[PDB]
């Protein structure tokens, strides 16, 4: 090959892999030199002296059961010894970020790595060794001339080499454009069909002239396009059909599968639901023993069924058009959001859950961010935002709040359910209302514990409690005053563990206890909670910790 | 000139940080800027052999212009030549009554970079929709943002300030990377036409800088905590005012709380006045003597990392504290900002930043690690935008709320 070759170092302090050759049969062996002939002959490799103190390891193995056998060259001892290079795509390009063109045509190129030279210098320490019957005679030496399949630098090297070769047609092509991924390439267009076919015709002699083999033939694939886990059609995409499995038993294994599905499914599906099914896999036990199924999970997964019945797709990107992304609640701290650039077409779908006490607008606040980034991923740009939420109350929030939130672009959707201020705590203390001096405590050992409280009106009050620990029954003291106090109260607590969790305002939790307490705080009209150092002696806070 | 050899630390390999997305924007302003450097011999375009990486961002005026995140390679670099080409800290800068920034930057471009290092200033600009590979580059010359070109450059810079400090031995020029700080108790006006002198000077030497930002380090000192001051008192004050006497305990030993203890000592409601006593008001009037007056025993540690704790006050107004170890106040502040229609949160946090980072590096010659109250994939986004510095700060994201945010105020 004419193409420029990547000059390629060994790590620092290495040298070239010296790895035993291990006998095979003779029908290998046969298959080895059937195979490697015709690759020297093809200038792929070249038989080497005695000069060369390197080796690497040679298997040969049937392909799929048929008649031609295939070469294996296990360089996993070599990839360790060879420099790092630029790290390859890591991501792949999104359909909802495609733009629709008018032809669209997909190009696999064969022999890909073997049609790209390696660097000379580096040849060398590729070098392997054909074994002889019962070691009677000298094995045959060889080593490669091009890109070795399973070599760590293959995949960028071809990528390069690849981009370099395609400059000059790109160059002479502005109208065209092609999207290079592995071994493929997509060539998409506006030119008509005839222009279109002439022009791909044109880049299979160019790569062809590279050295490069490209389909000859009416091109092996037609829309739709099976890749990566995407039907991608000529003016719609969708995913591949998902297919959720009847089974008596789960392991740990088919729930992952499972959420693996559900999850990928999200971006275009909308509803999907993934909290409960992997509620179940916070077990971080081993992968083969069986989960019983929960009945929320069964719920879940039912709907999930529910929502999967009839397909559904995603239209591609126009520039020319706005970009809006709109967010619903679906309650159990699951969101959902559409991005769409159009009413009954969705550009992609996809959700937000919390994972790791919180309140709906925090939350809603998250989800903005996480769809922010996807955007400005996908398309480079960040969408307009429709949201279920007041501005009076978010900007209420994001006042008071003690993080700095970036709140961007967006008007009122009043679609049920709403994110709103369940309740709110008073900044300054109460006139006229009863102050419950409230204290609680708990044995570390015995897990016995009492919560309890002192009023300025003489009311006093112990609760004993079994099991606990000392910030659950500091949480359950604040929770009595709640209990036996009017509309109006003012609670005074030495614990900030409690005065943090509560001072939050959460509106949901995972625990009980703390939900019963947001359910008083909203059934309540005005509740000033107040903060002392304990053990000071201060008064009023001396009496409660006395009692309890 | 023949290029400054540049090694890294025994045991250290190159930057492998990824490169965040970018607006369609930003990455059209990068490429823009990029093509014009690569005209220019600055940079050039690297192969898939360079494994090395180092972030990339546009900021601001109504020109882009172009930032690289060196952090990554300063810690791989710098570290070594802080030692070796080290530029010494003038501790009088501090003392002099009004400090300018300066834009040196422009020196680096003209002096080519060690040919055996190039290849760890590899940077990437993306693509989006991750559709091509990316565009990869690497300096041919001493970039901006990498502390090893202010060192390398050091004696070009020292030789061309020579004459310029000869005939104004009273005025204090120190530089920090791209940064040239200059001080002096001079009059105000006295203080620019020097500053334009200087301007002059360094631009008929082959120096631009695009001037064409004021500090007073004489007023910057560690603010007294301040307790309210009522002419009644309820139990609920005195509440939060024990609570908070109680709090400074923690950096004031001597402060006791006893007297005004004892004056809540019955279960009373929250919104009870309640008389001072004589014990109390003792209390409170030594407490606030103490208090007033600075901490003992406090001192640098150039062995450490400085650290900056901010909160946000609300209104407007962010507090911020400086320091090395728990409780031990090197420099705290406060940052205010009008609004006028114009700042958010996310902005104002990133002036407070860029404000602490100046100070800090006037007083100390080195950044703080900064503790922000924020979510980190937020800030992620959206800190280029406000961002008009050239160097970045390290930085972590705080979990927990502070309940101490009115102890401060
Ligand atoms: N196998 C495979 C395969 C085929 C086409 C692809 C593609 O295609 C495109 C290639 C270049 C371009 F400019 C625009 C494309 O897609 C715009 C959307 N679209 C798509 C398919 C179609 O039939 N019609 C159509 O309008 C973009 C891409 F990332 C990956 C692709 C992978
Ligand atoms: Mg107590």
């Amino acid at each position: 090959s004419p193409i420029e070759t990547v000059p390629v170092k060994l790590k620092p302090g290495m040298d070239g892999p010296k790895v035993k050759q291990w006998p095979l049969t003779e029908e290998k062996i046969k298959a080895l030199v059937e195979i490697c002939t015709e690759m020297e002959k093809e200038g792929k490799i070249s038989k080497i002296g005695p000069e060369n103190p390197y080796n690497t390891p040679v298997f040969a193995i049937k392909k799929k059961d048929s008649t031609k056998w295939r070469k294996l060259v296990d360089f996993r001892e070599l990839n360790k010894r060879t420099q790092d290079f630029w790290e390859v795509q890591l991501g792949i390009p999104h359909p909802a970020g495609l733009k629709k063109k008018k032809s669209v045509t997909v190009l696999d190129v064969g022999d890909a790595y073997f049609s790209v030279p390696l660097d000379e210098d580096f040849r060398k320490y590729t070098a392997f060794t054909i074994p002889s019957i019962n070691n009677e005679t000298p094995g045959i030496r060889y080593q490669y001339n091009v890109l070795p399949q399973g070599w760590k630098g293959s995949p960028a090297i071809f990528q390069s080499s690849m981009t370099k070769i395609l400059e000059p047609f790109a160059a002479q092509n502005p109208d065209i454009v092609i999207y290079q991924y592995m071994d493929d390439l997509y060539v998409g267009s506006d030119l008509e069909i005839g222009q279109h076919r002439t022009k791909i015709e044109e880049l299979r002699q160019h790569l062809l002239r590279w050295g490069l083999t490209t389909p000859d033939k009416k091109h092996q694939k037609e829309p739709p396009f099976l890749w990566m886990g995407y039907e991608l059609h000529p003016d719609k995409w969708t995913v591949q059909p998902i297919v959720l499995p009847e089974k008596d038993s789960w392991t740990v294994n088919d729930i992952q599968k499972l959420v693996g599905k559900l999850n990928w499914a999200s971006q275009i599906y909308p509803g999907i639901k993934v909290r409960q099914l992997s509620k179940l896999l916070r077990g971080t036990k081993a992968l083969t023993e069986v989960i019983p199924l929960t009945e929320e999970a069964e719920l879940e997964l039912a709907e999930n069924r529910e929502i999967l019945k009839e397909p559904v797709h995603g239209v591609y990107y126009d520039p020319s058009k706005d970009l809006i992304a709109e967010i619903q609640k679906q309650g159990q701290g699951q969101w959902t959001y559409q991005i769409y650039q159009e009413p009954f077409k969705n550009l992609k779908t996809g959700k937000y859950a919390r994972m790791r006490h919180t309140n709906d607008v925090k939350q809603l606040t998250e989800a903005v961010q996480k769809i922010t980034t996807e955007s400005i991923v996908i398309w480079g740009k960040t969408p307009k935002f429709k949201l279920p939420i007041q501005k009076e109350t978010w900007e209420t929030w994001w006042t008071e709040y003690w993080q700095a939130t970036w709140i961007p672009e967006w008007e009122f959707v009043n679609t049920p359910p709403l994110v709103k201020l369940w309740y709110q705590l008073e900044k300054e203390p109460i006139v006229g209302a009863e102050t419950f001096y409230v204290d609680g405590a708990a044995n570390r050992e015995t897990k016995l514990g009492k919560a309890g409280y002192v009023t300025n009106k003489g009311r006093q009050k112990v609760v004993p409690l079994t099991n606990t620990t000392n910030q659950k029954t500091e949480l359950q003291a604040i929770y009595l005053a709640l209990q036996d106090s009017g509309l109006e109260v003012n609670i005074v607590t030495d614990s900030q563990y409690a005065l943090g969790i509560i001072q939050a305002q959460p509106d949901k939790s995972e625990s009980e206890l703390v939900n019963q307490i947001i359910e008083q705080l909203i059934k309540k009209e005005k509740v000033y909670l107040a903060w002392v150092p304990a053990h000071k002696g201060i008064g009023g806070n001396e009496q409660v910790d006395k009692l309890v | 000139i023949e290029t400054v050899p540049v090694k890294l630390k025994p045991g250290m390999d190159g930057p492998k940080v990824k490169q965040w997305p970018l607006t369609e924007e930003k990455i059209k302003a990068l490429v823009e800027i990029c093509t014009e450097m690569e005209k220019e011999g600055k940079i050039s375009k690297i192969g898939p052999e360079n494994p090395y990486n180092t972030p990339v961002f546009a900021i601001k005026s109504t020109k882009w212009r172009k930032l690289v995140d060196f952090r990554e390679l300063n810690k791989r670099t710098q570290d070594f030549w802080e030692v070796q080409l080290g530029i010494p800290h003038p501790a009088g800068l501090k003392k002099k009554k009004s400090v300018t920034v300066l834009d040196v930057g422009d020196a680096y471009f003209s002096v080519p970079l060690d040919e055996d290092f190039r290849k760890y200033t590899a940077f990437t600009i993306p693509s989006i929709n991750n559709e091509t590979p990316g565009i990869r580059y690497q300096y041919n010359v001493l970039p901006q943002g990498w502390k090893g070109s202010p060192a390398i450059f050091q004696s070009s810079m020292t030789k061309i300030l020579e004459p310029f400090k000869k005939q104004n031995p009273d005025i204090v020029i120190y530089q920090y990377m791209d940064d040239l700080y200059v001080g002096s108790d001079l009059e105000i006006g006295q203080h620019r036409t020097k500053i334009e002198e200087l301007r002059q000077h360094l631009l008929r030497w082959g120096l631009t800088t695009p001037d064409k930002y004021e500090l007073h380090p004489d007023k910057w000192t560690v603010q007294p905590i301040v307790l309210p001051e009522k002419d009644s008192w309820t139990v609920n004050d005195i509440q939060k005012l024990v609570g908070k006497l109680n709090w400074a305990s923690q950096i004031y030993p001597g402060i006791k709380v006893r007297q005004l203890s004892k004056l809540l000592r019955g279960t009373k409601a929250l919104t009870e006045v309640i008389p001072l006593t004589e014990e109390a008001e003792l209390e409170l009037a030594e407490n606030r003597e103490i208090l007033k007056e600075p901490v003992h025993g406090v001192y640098y540690d150039p062995s450490k990392d400085l650290i900056a704790e901010i909160q946000k006050q609300g209104q407007g107004q962010w507090t911020y504290q400086i320091y090395q170890e728990p409780f031990k106040n090197l420099k705290t502040g406060k940052y205010a900002r009008m609004r006028g229609a114009h700042t958010n949160d996310v902005k104002q946090l990133t002036e407070a930043v860029q404000k602490i980072t100046t100070e800090s590096i006037v007083i100390w010659g080195k950044t703080p690690k900064f503790k922000l109250p924020i979510q980190k994939e937020t800030w992620e986004t959206w800190w280029t935008e406000y961002w008009q510095a050239t160097w970045i700060p390290e930085w972590e994201f705080v979990n927990t709320p502070p309940l101490v945010k009115l102890w401060y105020q």
